[PDB]
């Protein structure tokens, strides 16, 4: 069975999915006095559920077109993890019950967002080979098929993001950081990688912390204060929303200004931080984002929602209260004749499309691994002896083979295939956080690309022309720990500190 | 439901148990041209046999004595793990294969010894509050109790062994290293912590490498190209054994000495680099060790297993077949059966001190004795509900871990044993150092000082720097500054680019 909320249909083939529909769980913790009961989770994530939505129309697409799978229709069971360990391993438990011992079986998974869910997930389901595509997941501990067996994803990791922040920060000459963390499996490699090329390029770091969602008053304090000791005015930070929030209410309360940040790609577009009042503090941040994709028809489709016609998206009631603040009953009554449109919320009030294109393409290569096992010729196959797989009876390995060796053309006419590690490649976007004038709010607009295709040295391609530092500034900052000598002049030393802080001492008489 | 070799006995109460009886599994390729199979496993570990005989023993010890727990009995169920994470998610889905839905339940896991296989098994036992007590997993990241519900242990941590190492550096007056360090959740935490407390008392370091037991050949000659171009003198190793051991080799091969290595407790005495043909580059290590209990009459126990009258063990006939080299049946000679195994030199019967396999035993009694708070309670000063006593005919996981939580109470060799809130435990530790034998021409570990974790800060290491052997033959401390101290008419200066 599972969790009591989901989202299925029959078919012959049937997906997997994971995503985070809520933000995280309660924080009561039991004293074992008695039998511990399910926990419940608390907040809800509308971008969360545009991600399942592009799912949904991903497969009603599939089936409606005869020329991908005739006589053939896919179905789907989609669950939620809360961005918690233990409910995507009771979905995982639902997802491989048949083949523990009626039960139909799951062909393939849609994957997870955090990098710790992940591994989890995929610790448990590497035994039965069962493919798993992720579309957010970009550890570079995923990478390793010793132990991540049937990982595949579609979008690359986090190595390049850490070799363009060294270069953004040699490009505006700064020898004078700071680094924050995340205390999970995505911010501790990125930010040891950040720390290799840093000290490669000769860039001194002062500071190094560590946060967490679950973190007390005494450690936010503590980490706060080091903020506030030291000189170095740009900070980087590779966390998430969840993760980053408390302390950047902390430091909003104290009323800390003039840092310059720089955020990756899981939180330079958050609605938990992109907020008006916490412009004073976040205002002018710079940071990278995904490439934008066109999927035709989408918006008619989510605007086309309602908590009765969806017989098969269990969902959708929690959507509706949340959206007009009602209740169901099978807080006001609900008419049931509302209009989407009234309530502004991030269901629907986006610019572009980044991670719900990635669903859409992790949909189109499951589909397309089973059209070629749906057509081949005896003889040419990848197979033992060149034999062909059974359409009408196929299996998890199968699939499996079939994507490790896929090479097809997305719908705008460019070419998707996987390396032998199951990562993809890309471009990547700079964007520069700014307020709208006519409605005060965040607005992030591009000012330079990341070409990861060039050589090393010609990828970053900044304009200065459109950035407003600390959101009103023309001026570009100041970090170096130490005032530039002059000429005439001699380096010191200072006992104690970094090579990067000297003392700018006079020339010896008869010398220049 | 579980895997074909097994150690089972029936009883009223039944405990769990994993242990690495193999060091790894097979190097195979399966590109799925065919349905797979299930992978095997290689080299034998006969340490993590005699790990697997102390649980026994404990239990058989706990079933004869009618002070603890009378007029009841105790099982077990133990598995292998071949160190590999599928293998304890193998026997782990058969350990929790009653509460999902013919398999007695289970109460008490002993828990592995990696901190990968650790964490992959806990995320799993959390579900359903079945508490795991491990012996030899160190990772600071099992401390968390927001992740991990239901994880005790009877080792302490690592934070101690990185800032130990500091001081060892700071007192030697050293201040150019190089570290390297093991690519997994044990390793990586630990030469974080070590980075973390160096920058703070000046010391620079020149190289940090990753390593890992499935590393090819242009990843270890990358690694040991990037040792020798360097000029400092002190390496700092988080690893094991198993995931040292390639690069050992390529440097053994290429002949590289005047290194001198700090190593922790993972490869401190493991028999995979204490090799006498490893010596002269190997030799003069500085490592750490834990505290050495005792059990009484473990040898007469150990000196008595067989193939034929161990019905209950399924690790004994492999054990017999490894030790003789030879065959049993239902190049290699027939097995007569009386055979000794006290005439083979293995590391079953030839150890010093007794270390992990006394934490296995403290496991065991930690168990037993919270079971007897259960058994014996009157009714009104308990600890459930409004004050009340939990049934010993239907006792449950989550009780049995609410009186773990709980839970003082004094050992055989008369101290208290009591878990902290993130169910660790606090010892010491003491300073090795690798000799040379005379006669055997083994390799000797001695003692050469002792780090305490209760003195104040500064007042902890001790060294007796008088027995220390710098590489087997050297009697002065090395230099391993990066540039030569300065003098009464000169100054320093600046080279731009280096530290
Ligand atoms: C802050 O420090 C950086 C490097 O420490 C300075 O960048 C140097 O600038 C000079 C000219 O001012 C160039 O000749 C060097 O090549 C630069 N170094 C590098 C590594 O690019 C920077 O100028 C300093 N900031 C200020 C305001 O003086
Ligand atoms: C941990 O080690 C310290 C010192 O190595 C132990 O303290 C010693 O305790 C004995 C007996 O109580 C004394 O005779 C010694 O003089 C103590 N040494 C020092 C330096 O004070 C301590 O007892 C050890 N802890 C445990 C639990 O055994
Ligand atoms: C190697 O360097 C260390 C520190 O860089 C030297 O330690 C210094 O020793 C002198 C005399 O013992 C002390 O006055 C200093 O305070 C020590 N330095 C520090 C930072 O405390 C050590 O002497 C050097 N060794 C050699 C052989 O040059
Ligand atoms: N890259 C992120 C996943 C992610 C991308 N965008 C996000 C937005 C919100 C939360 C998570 C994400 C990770 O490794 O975890
Ligand atoms: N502490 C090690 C496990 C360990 C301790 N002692 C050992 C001896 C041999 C092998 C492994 C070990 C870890 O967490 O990974
Ligand atoms: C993929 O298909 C295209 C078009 O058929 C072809 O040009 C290309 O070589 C193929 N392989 C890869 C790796 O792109
Ligand atoms: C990345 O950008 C370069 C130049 O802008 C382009 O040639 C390349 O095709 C792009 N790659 C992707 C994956 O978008
Ligand atoms: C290896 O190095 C040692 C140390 O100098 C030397 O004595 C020996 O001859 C070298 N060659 C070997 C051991 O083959
Ligand atoms: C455990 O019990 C003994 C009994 O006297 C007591 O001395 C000791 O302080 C107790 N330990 C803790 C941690 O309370
Ligand atoms: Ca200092
Ligand atoms: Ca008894
Ligand atoms: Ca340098």
């Amino acid at each position: 069975y599972g969790p009591d909320q989901r989202a299925q249909k029959k078919g012959d083939i049937i997906l997997g999915g994971l995503f985070p529909i809520h933000f995280g769980v309660a924080a009561k913790d039991q004293d074992l006095k008695s039998r511990p009961e399910s926990v419940e989770c608390i907040r809800y994530n509308f971008r969360g559920f545009r991600w399942l939505q592009a799912m949904i129309f991903a497969i009603e697409e599939i089936n409606s077109s005869p020329a991908l799978l005739p006589n053939l229709t896919l179905g789907y069971r989609i669950f939620d993890t809360c961005n918690t360990v233990s409910k995507a391993l009771e979905a995982t438990l639902s997802f491989v019950a048949q083949n523990k011992i009626h039960i139909p079986s799951t062909i393939a998974v849609v994957g997870a967002t955090g990098s710790g869910v992940s591994t989890a997930v995929a610790n448990l389901l590497g035994l039965f080979y069962i493919p798993q595509v992720s579309y957010a997941s970009s550890s570079r501990l995923l990478s390793n098929k010793n132990q991540f067996k049937s990982f595949l994803r579609t979008i690359p990791n986090d190595e390049h993001q850490a070799t363009a922040m060294a270069d953004i920060i040699e490009y505006f000459r700064w020898n004078w950081v700071g680094t924050i963390a995340a205390d999970d499996d995505y911010g501790r490699p990125g930010i040891e990688k950040f720390r290799e090329e840093a000290e490669e390029r000769d860039i001194c770091i002062d500071f190094s912390e560590l946060i967490s969602q679950y973190s007390d008053e005494e450690e936010i304090q503590h980490v706060v204060e080091v903020i506030q000791n030291s000189t170095a005015k740009v900070i980087v930070v590779f966390s998430s929303g969840p993760d980053l929030e408390p302390l950047i209410k902390e430091i909003v309360r104290r009323n800390i200004t003039g840092k310059i940040w720089l955020a990756s790609e899981a939180w330079a577009s958050s609605s938990l931080i992109a907020m008006p009042q916490y412009f004073h503090v976040v205002g002018g941040t710079i940071g990278f984002a995904l490439k934008a994709g066109q999927i035709p028809g989408f918006r008619e489709f989510l605007k086309k929602v309602h908590p009765r016609k969806s017989v098969h998206n269990g969902f959708a009631k929690e959507f509706w209260e949340e959206t007009f603040n009602c209740h169901l009953q099978e807080r006001p009554l609900c008419t049931g004749d509302e209009n989407i449109s009234s309530v502004e919320t991030p269901y629907i009030d986006y610019t572009h499309l980044r991670i719900s294109y990635n669903v859409y393409l992790a949909v189109y290569s499951i589909a397309h691994a089973l059209q070629d096992i749906y057509t081949c010729l005896p003889g040419r196959g990848l197979f033992t002896n060149g034999s062909c797989a059974d359409i009408k009876k196929v299996e998890a390995w199968q699939v499996l083979k079939h994507l490790r060796h896929l090479n097809f053309t997305n719908n705008m006419g460019e070419q998707v295939t996987f390396d032998e590690c199951g990562d993809l490649v890309g471009n990547y976007s700079i964007i520069n956080w700014h307020l709208s004038p006519e409605d005060g709010s965040i607005v992030f607009k591009e000012v330079g690309y990341y070409n990861v295709y060039a050589k090393k040295g010609e990828r970053l391609f900044i304009n200065e022309e459109k950035i407003l530092w600390s959101g009103f500034s023309r001026e570009v900052p100041f970090s170096n720990c130490s005032r530039d000598c002059l000429a005439g002049t001699r380096k010191g030393i200072i006992e104690g500190e970094p090579t990067c802080c000297f003392e700018c001492v006079e020339c010896p008489d008869g010398e220049y | 439901y579980g895997p074909d070799q097994r150690a089972q006995k029936k009883g009223d109460i039944i405990l769990g148990g994993l242990f690495p009886i193999h060091f790894g599994v097979a190097a195979k390729d399966q590109d799925l041209k065919s349905r797979p199979e299930s992978v095997e496993c290689i080299r034998y570990n006969f340490r993590g046999f005699r790990w697997l005989q102390a649980m026994i023993f404990a239990i058989e010890e706990i079933n004869s004595s009618p002070a603890l727990l009378p007029n009841l009995t105790l099982g077990y169920r133990i598995f292998d793990t071949c160190n590999t994470v599928s293998k304890a998610l193998e026997a782990t889905l058969s350990f929790v294969a009653q509460n999902k839905i013919h398999i007695p339940s289970t109460i008490a896991v002993v828990g592995a010894t990696g901190s990968g296989v650790s964490t992959a098994v806990a995320n799993l036992l959390g579900l359903f509050y079945i508490p795991q007590v491990s012996y030899a997993s160190s990772s600071r990241l099992l401390s968390n109790k927001n992740q991990f519900k239901s994880f005790l242990r009877t080792i302490p941590n690592d934070e101690h062994q990185a800032t130990a190492m500091a001081d060892i550096i700071e007192y030697f007056r050293w201040n150019w290293v190089g570290t390297i360090a093991a690519d997994d959740d044990y390793g990586r935490p630990g030469i974080e912590k070590f980075r973390e407390e160096a920058e703070e008392r000046d010391i620079c370091i020149d190289f940090s490498e990753l390593i890992s037991q499935y590393s090819d050949e242009e990843e270890i000659q990358h690694v040991v190209e990037v040792i020798q171009n360097s000029t400092a003198k002190v390496i700092v190793v988080f690893s094991s054994g198993p995931d040292l051991e390639p690069l050992i080799k390529e440097i053994v091969r290429r002949n590289i000495t005047g290194k001198i290595w700090l190593a922790s407790e993972a490869w401190a005495s493991s028999s995979l680099i204490a090799m006498p043909q490893y010596f002269h580059v190997v030799g003069g290590t500085i490592g750490f060790a834990l505290k050495a209990g005792q059990i009484p009459g473990f040898r007469e126990f150990l000196k008595k297993v067989h193939p034929r009258k161990s019905v209950h063990n399924g690790f004994a006939k492999e054990f017999w077949e490894e030790t003789f080299n030879c065959h049993l049946q239902e190049f290699r000679p027939l097995c007569t059966g009386d055979e000794n195994i006290s005439s083979v030199e293995t590391p079953y019967i030839d150890y010093t001190h007794l270390r992990i396999s006394y934490n296995v035993y403290l496991a065991v009694y930690s168990i037993a004795h919270a079971l007897q708070d259960i058994y014996t309670c009157l009714p009104g000063r308990g600890l459930f509900t409004n004050g009340s006593c939990a049934d010993i005919k239907k006792v449950e996981a989550w009780q049995v871990l609410k009186h773990l939580r709980h839970l003082n109470f004094t050992n055989n060799m008369g101290e208290q044993v009591t878990f902290d809130e993130c169910g660790d435990l606090v010892g010491n530790y003491s300073i090795i150092n690798w000799h040379l034998s005379p006669e055997d021409g083994s390799i000797v570990f001695k003692e050469v000082g002792y780090y305490n974790v209760y003195a104040k800060k500064g007042e902890r290491l001790f060294i007796n720097e008088e027995k220390i052997l710098w590489s087997g033959f050297s009697r002065e401390v090395p230099f391993s500054n990066c540039s030569r101290d300065c003098l009464a008419g000169t100054r320093k200066g600046i080279i731009e680019g280096e530290p």
